[PDB]
């Protein structure tokens, strides 16, 4: 199975801060690797897709970056609204997995 | 525009069999291939994969440590697809979710829903 | 805001009926070899390897399988594929002379006796000024005594002169699509309780249609389709006798049909590259052509179309079977094709039942005809050349073409029998889900922009 | 390879949809009607009697001022008497099959109003520009 | 039902009238122009012609920029070398038939001209907005 | 009388060209597109196939917003994954064919998006129109 | 857009033969009849016209003063045309010029280039 660590774990931070959540693959998956947002109690979200298309309807404040067993999430500046979680996914063959998550906090 | 809607016990007993249903939509698309899956969010953890169905094949796929517990059918006519999950445990309390990711040119749509709370206790 | 104005819509998704011309296809399987057949494949564009079926919600659609074009068009095209593949072949005119005939005694058995006569006549061979005396064997149903000495001829030869149809022509039927043109679309009716006519509430659109068999048949539809549901009946007009009743089977009934006698080919030169196919002597016991059927699957199968005519006649009514009331061959006989060479089967024993209103196989005999005047027309026959070696087929017996007598007043009983005689009654067996209709693509409608001045 | 397809917006499937729903679909089948000696010959005469009617098609869309466009806005008013109804009930409620059947009777005298009032627009512009 | 007919405007009939009368009978003319194994193949063959002849026609007024249009000004100067008359008795007092056996000679000529004129400022267009 | 010639714009003799200098010749090729019982049929059939791969190509340059128009330019972005290079050595350095072997594998997503911009746009147009 | 260049002996002795290059160009223009001509510009007075030859055909028109002392010849494969005049004198000190004229539709283009100086002397 594809394993995908997220990290940081758990991260706190302000409003506007700049943030990054860097995912690896246990193996290579090429660029075939999403990121989506979600918060309690709401469904999970895509957010970026393929890592390098932005999904429409999103902020434009959310970047992806990366291949192969490397892909990172950038936010320039954090909101309100952007203190939620964050998973990567691998859309490669199966099985399916998705990463451990990155919490923000406010500080 | 598809939403998807999950029912079921809220309570199953101990190695019981736990079975729920959701109701599949296609939207405004005509043609093309639709993938149900299922999923469940056991609280205090993240998201997990039970399964998945094709809309114009029965062929199914498993998690691979949910083979031998998990099943998945469909039926058209009804535009329903079901879960049956035998044996369940204490592990198998859960929020699960019946989703469908659309497949357009180049965009890999995805829509979750809102889930149905599954809780497994005597 | 009140104020309207009128827009135009293009590639608007509307049709109505309409009848046009659509086109052949068939399998890719074809194009490997097997290019030399009656229904010409070569001629046909490939099919879709994964044709695309799209389901029409919210859409009900009425459709009428008897006044349908798609059934006399294709009709029209086999016919006429028919004639231009036999157009190459050999001309047998010069069969048309007269021939000395005996009887067969040859290990015949009792009811075989006449059916076969040893022929022998004198024809032209490669050299106008020769001339070669040759036997053959003939079927009874094939020559006519003319007035000591026995001379017959050929049934024909007061009609018109056949045309040898070539051997490796192939007779064997082959999946058929049918495809619109552009502009137009086909809708078939997915419902299962369908009963021929009227709404449709589950549609879809298809490019071309499912691989359709032309098989040939008559008081009986083989290879045909099945019904999903349960066995199904189809007509104009249920309560008018004069209009002929589809029956679509369930389940299909296996029927074997075989003609065990071992012909022998022989080869004659009438000219220049002429060949004459001719029947020699046959190696071993001569026996009838017959076809056998499950008898337990028979039976319930009637009984299942008993109960679901009853449906529509009335619950407590006696349901009576029985045979052709008369006529020629082709109609009292089940007259089909098997491995190249024409069955007329007497089916006397398979409608020969009544119903009151609460490892047996049947075999009935079959007549073999080398000489063939199909599509009911007169003055185009063709010569079906023997084939070596036993003949034996296996069928799907899925449909019967059947007709109601005249009962006076209410006489509580009502009789059934096969017939047919039109090869549309068969094709509509298959087509009765399919309609073409025809895009309107320009559209007038009302909205409160105004386009600028 | 995660489960995805095609999904794609296809045939007249949509045509059971709503009005707004399905002028989604109006070119995808804009670009169906041109999908591509006894029966080439009947075949060759199918092809040309759909290429005849696009073109007509195409000639009418061209003549009211509409080239080019699936949709385009005219200026010729919207008389009640044909259908009153509203704006609410027609884009959300009624399908296509059924304004074609509600408005077949006065196609012939739309197109009529649609090429005088594009004429006379055409005209006038030009003569606007002339003056210019 | 008091008497009232078509009146409609038909054929050629009004080529006779001066050229501006007869301006306003173009669209029919156009619409006209797409009217619809031995003898099949022949008029299967003249339909095809006139709908080649058609579709060039169109083609050729795309490239000049005037496609969809029945009157399209363009920036080719008129050089009074082929014809120099006057606008007053053009328009009111010669017919469209008498124009063009004036000007049959030199069309060519105008149609290169068009086509140059179009495609120079198809360019500068593309380059001026590019610029933006 | 002076040895003058020709010296006419042909056919694809310019294809060996640059990209930008090769837009010169758009026209004249956009034009030869439409040069003009056993025998004549397969001629005829050839021209009818020509002519419907003329239409289709029409329609799909219709389809985007595009009609006739040579040049047009449109609101899909150019993502670098296709082929990134730079535009100083794109219509300076290779040629027309060269770039459709490169971009030979992305033509149908491009079509696409092309397709889906132009539909949102006459919607969003249409809707703008309608407020005002 | 076609540029021509001139090339040649600077110095040529009286009767001795004078040879002269030039490059011929087509531009962007793909078929057609190019006249490419050579002149010559003595100082002190106007230009003279000395012959010049079709591109798609070998036949070579001259001046009818210098029919017999002039020749043009070409080769298409290295696309050169070049001039020839024998028994040379000291009026053919001149600046020689390979021109072309275009023929588009009622336009008649005409590019000339730079030239070459020849002087005749002993
Ligand atoms: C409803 O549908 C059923 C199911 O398809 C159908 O039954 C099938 O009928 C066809 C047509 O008669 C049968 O095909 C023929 O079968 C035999 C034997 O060949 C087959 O079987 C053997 C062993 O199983 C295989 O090794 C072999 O590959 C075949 O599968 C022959 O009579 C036929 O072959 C001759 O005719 C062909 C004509 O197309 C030639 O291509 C072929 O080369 C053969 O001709 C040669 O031999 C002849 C005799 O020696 C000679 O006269 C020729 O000149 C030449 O040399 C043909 O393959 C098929 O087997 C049936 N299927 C089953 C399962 O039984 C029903 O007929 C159909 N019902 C109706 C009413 O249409
Ligand atoms: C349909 O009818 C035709 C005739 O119209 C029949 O054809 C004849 O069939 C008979 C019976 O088989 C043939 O006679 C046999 O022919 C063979 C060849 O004989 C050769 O030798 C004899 C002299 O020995 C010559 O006269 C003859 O021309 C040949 O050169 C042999 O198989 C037979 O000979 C053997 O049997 C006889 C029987 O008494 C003995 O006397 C011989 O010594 C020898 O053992 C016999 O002659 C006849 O030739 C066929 N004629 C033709 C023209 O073909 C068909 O058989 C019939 N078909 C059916 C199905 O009934
Ligand atoms: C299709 O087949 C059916 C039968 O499957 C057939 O009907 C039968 O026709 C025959 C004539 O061909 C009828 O007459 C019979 O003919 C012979 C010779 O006599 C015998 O088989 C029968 O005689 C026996 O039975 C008689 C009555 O029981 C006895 O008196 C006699 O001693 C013999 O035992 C009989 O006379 C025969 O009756 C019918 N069968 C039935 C069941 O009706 C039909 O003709 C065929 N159709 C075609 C077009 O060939
Ligand atoms: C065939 O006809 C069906 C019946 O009309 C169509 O179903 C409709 O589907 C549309 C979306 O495509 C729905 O619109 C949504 O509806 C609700 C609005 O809430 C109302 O409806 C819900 C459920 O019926 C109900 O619980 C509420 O109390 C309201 O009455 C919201 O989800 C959205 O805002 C949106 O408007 C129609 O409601 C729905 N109609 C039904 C179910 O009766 C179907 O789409 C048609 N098929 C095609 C292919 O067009
Ligand atoms: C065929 O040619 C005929 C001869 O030219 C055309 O007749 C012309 O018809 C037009 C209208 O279509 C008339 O224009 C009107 O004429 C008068 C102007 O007054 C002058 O003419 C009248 C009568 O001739 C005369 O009494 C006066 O003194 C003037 O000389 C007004 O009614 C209008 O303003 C308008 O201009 C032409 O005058 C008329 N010409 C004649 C009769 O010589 C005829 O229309 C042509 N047919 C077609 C189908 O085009
Ligand atoms: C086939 O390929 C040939 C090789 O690329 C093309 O030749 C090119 O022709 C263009 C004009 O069509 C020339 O552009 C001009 O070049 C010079 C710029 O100076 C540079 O080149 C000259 C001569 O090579 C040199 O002396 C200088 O030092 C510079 O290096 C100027 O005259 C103009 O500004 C203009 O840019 C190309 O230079 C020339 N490339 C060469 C000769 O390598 C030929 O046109 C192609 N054929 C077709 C039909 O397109
Ligand atoms: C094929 O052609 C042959 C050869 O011509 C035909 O045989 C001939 O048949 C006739 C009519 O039966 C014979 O005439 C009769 O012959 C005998 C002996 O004379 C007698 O019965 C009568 O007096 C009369 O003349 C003729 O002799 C005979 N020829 C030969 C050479 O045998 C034959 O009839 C034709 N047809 C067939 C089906 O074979
Ligand atoms: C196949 O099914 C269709 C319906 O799907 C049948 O058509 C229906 O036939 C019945 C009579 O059998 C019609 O009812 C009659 O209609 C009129 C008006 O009320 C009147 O004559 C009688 O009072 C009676 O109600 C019914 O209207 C008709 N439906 C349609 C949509 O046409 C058809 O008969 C069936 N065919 C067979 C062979 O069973
Ligand atoms: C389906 O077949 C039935 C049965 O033939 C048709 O009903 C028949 O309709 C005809 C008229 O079309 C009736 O004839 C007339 O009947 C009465 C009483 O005699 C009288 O008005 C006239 O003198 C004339 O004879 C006929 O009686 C009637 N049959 C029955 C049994 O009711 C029915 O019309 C056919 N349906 C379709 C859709 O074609
Ligand atoms: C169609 O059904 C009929 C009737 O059952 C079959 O005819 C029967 O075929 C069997 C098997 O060949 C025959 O048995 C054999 O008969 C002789 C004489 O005893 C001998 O070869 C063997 O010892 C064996 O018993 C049987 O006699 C024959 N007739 C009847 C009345 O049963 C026929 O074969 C079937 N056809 C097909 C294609 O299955
Ligand atoms: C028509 O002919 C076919 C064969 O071409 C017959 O099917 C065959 O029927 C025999 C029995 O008559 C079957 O043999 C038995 O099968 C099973 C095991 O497969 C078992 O009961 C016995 O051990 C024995 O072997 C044979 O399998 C079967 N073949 C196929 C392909 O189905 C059919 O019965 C004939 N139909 C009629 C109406 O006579
Ligand atoms: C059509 O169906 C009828 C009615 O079932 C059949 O008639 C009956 O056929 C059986 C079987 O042949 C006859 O039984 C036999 O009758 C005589 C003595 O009566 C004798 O041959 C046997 O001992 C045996 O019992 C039965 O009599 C006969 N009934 C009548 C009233 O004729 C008929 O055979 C069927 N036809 C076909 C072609 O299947
Ligand atoms: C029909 O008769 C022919 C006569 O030729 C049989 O073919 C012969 O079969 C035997 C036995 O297998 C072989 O030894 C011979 O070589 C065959 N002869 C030829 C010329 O091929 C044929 O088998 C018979 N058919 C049946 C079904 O019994
Ligand atoms: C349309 O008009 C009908 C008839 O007056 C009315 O009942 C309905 O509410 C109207 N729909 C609107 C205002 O959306
Ligand atoms: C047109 O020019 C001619 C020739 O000079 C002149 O006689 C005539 O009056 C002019 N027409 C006008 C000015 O309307
Ligand atoms: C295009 O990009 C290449 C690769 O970086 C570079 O070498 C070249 O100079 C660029 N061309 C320009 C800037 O005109």
């Amino acid at each position: 199975d594809i394993q995908l660590t997220q990290s940081p774990s758990s991260l706190s931070a302000s409003v506007g801060d700049r943030v990054t959540i860097t995912c690896r693959a246990s193996q290579d998956i090429n660029t075939d690797l999403s990121w989506y947002y979600q918060k309690s109690g709401e469904a999970p979200k895509l957010l970026i897709y393929r890592a390098s298309n932005l999904q429409s309807g999103a902020p434009s404040r959310f970047s992806g970056t990366g291949s192969g067993t490397e892909f990172t999430l950038t936010i320039s500046s954090l909101q309100p609204e952007d203190f939620i979680t964050y998973y990567c996914q691998q859309r490669y063959s199966f099985p399916i997995t998705f990463g451990a998550g990155t919490k923000v906090d406010i500080k | 525009q598809v939403q998807l809607e999950e029912s079921g016990p809220g309570i199953v007993k101990p190695s019981e069999t736990l079975s729920l249903t959701c109701a599949a939509s296609r939207g405004p698309f005509s043609g093309g291939h639709f993938y149900w899956n299922w999923f469940r969010q056991p609280p205090g953890k993240g998201l997990e994969w039970i399964g998945g169905i094709y809309s114009d094949g029965d062929a199914a796929d498993y998690n691979p440590s949910l083979e031998s517990r998990v099943a998945i059918s469909r039926d058209r006519s009804a535009n329903r697809f079901s879960l049956k999950l035998i044996s369940v445990t204490a592990t198998d309390t859960a929020v699960y979710y019946c989703s469908s990711t659309y497949s357009w040119n180049n965009v890999w749509f995805d829509q979750w829903g809102q889930g149905v709370l599954v809780t497994v206790s005597s | 805001a009140e104020n309207l104005w009128v827009t135009v819509y293009y590639g608007v998704p509307v049709w109505k009926d309409a009848e046009t011309t659509l086109f052949c296809a068939s399998d890719a399987k074809a194009y490997e070899t097997e290019k030399h057949n009656v229904w010409a494949t070569h001629a046909c564009v490939p099919t879709d390897p994964n044709p695309q079926e799209i389901h029409l919600e919210n859409v009900t659609e009425e459709f009428n399988m008897w006044k349908n074009n798609m059934v006399e068009q294709m009709h029209t095209d086999i016919i006429s594929l028919w004639d231009q593949s036999l157009k190459p072949c050999v001309k047998l005119t010069p069969l048309c002379v007269t021939l000395q005939c005996t009887n067969v005694t040859n290990n015949i058995t009792d009811d075989m006796r006449g059916e076969l006569k040893n022929c022998s006549f004198n024809m032209t061979t490669e050299l106008r000024d020769k001339k070669q005396k040759v036997y053959s064997l003939f079927y009874r149903l094939d020559v006519v005594q003319i007035n000591s000495n026995k001379e017959y001829r050929l049934i024909n030869c007061n009609t018109s002169a056949c045309t040898q149809a070539c051997p490796k022509v192939s007779f064997e039927p082959i999946p058929i699509h049918y495809c619109a043109p552009a502009g137009f679309a086909i809708l078939k009716c997915k419902d299962k309780k369908f009963n021929g006519t009227g709404p449709c509430p589950s549609v879809s659109t298809v490019q071309c249609t499912h691989g359709i068999k032309p098989v040939v048949s008559t008081q009986l539809l083989l290879n045909g389709s099945l019904a999903e549901e349960e066995v199904m009946i189809r007509s104009e007009n249920i309560t008018n006798n004069a209009k002929n009743i589809l029956v679509q089977f369930n389940t299909p009934v296996q029927i074997n049909c075989t003609r065990p006698n071992n012909n022998t080919r022989k080869s004659i030169r009438i000219g220049p590259g002429q060949a004459f196919y001719a029947t020699g002597d046959i190696i071993g016991d001569i026996r009838q052509a017959h076809c056998n059927v499950s008898k337990a699957t028979w039976n319930e199968t009637l009984g299942k179309v008993v109960k679901q005519l009853r449906k529509h006649f009335g619950n407590n009514t006696i349901i009576r079977f029985a045979n052709s009331s008369g006529g020629d061959l082709e109609v009292t006989t089940h007259s089909f094709n098997c491995g190249g060479e024409f069955f007329y089967c007497n089916t006397s024993g398979l409608f020969n039942s009544t119903w009151i209103s609460n490892n047996d196989s049947i075999t009935l005999p079959c007549r073999i005809k080398q000489i063939i005047n199909m599509w009911q027309r007169i003055g185009q026959c063709m010569y079906a050349p023997p084939i070596q070696g036993v003949i034996r087929c296996v069928s799907n017996i899925t449909g019967l073409i059947l007709t109601r007598d005249g009962g006076s007043t209410n006489s509580t009983t009502e009789t059934f029998r096969p017939g047919g005689g039109d090869m549309r009654d068969n094709w509509r067996s298959e087509l009765y889900k399919y309609k073409v209709v025809k895009i309107e693509p320009l559209g007038v409608a009302p909205t409160r922009c105004k386009r600028r001045v | 390879a995660v489960g995805i397809g095609a999904v794609f917006l296809g045939f007249l499937g949509a045509a059971g949809s709503t009005m707004g729903a399905a002028s989604m679909t109006l070119t995808v089948q804009a670009r169906n009607l041109l999908s591509g000696t006894v029966w080439g010959i009947k075949q060759l005469q199918a092809r040309v009697l759909a290429v005849e009617r696009y073109l007509r098609d195409q000639q009418l869309l061209g003549i009211w001022g509409c080239s080019g466009k699936l949709i385009c806005c005219t200026n010729v008013p919207w008389n009640s008497s044909w259908s009153n109804r509203n704006l609410s009930e027609i884009w959300d409620n009624m399908t296509w099959l059924q304004w074609d059947k509600e408005i077949s009777n006065y196609t012939q005298i739309i197109y009529g109003l649609l090429e005088e009032s594009q004429n006379q627009q055409e005209k006038n512009e030009q003569d606007l520009l002339a003056l210019d």
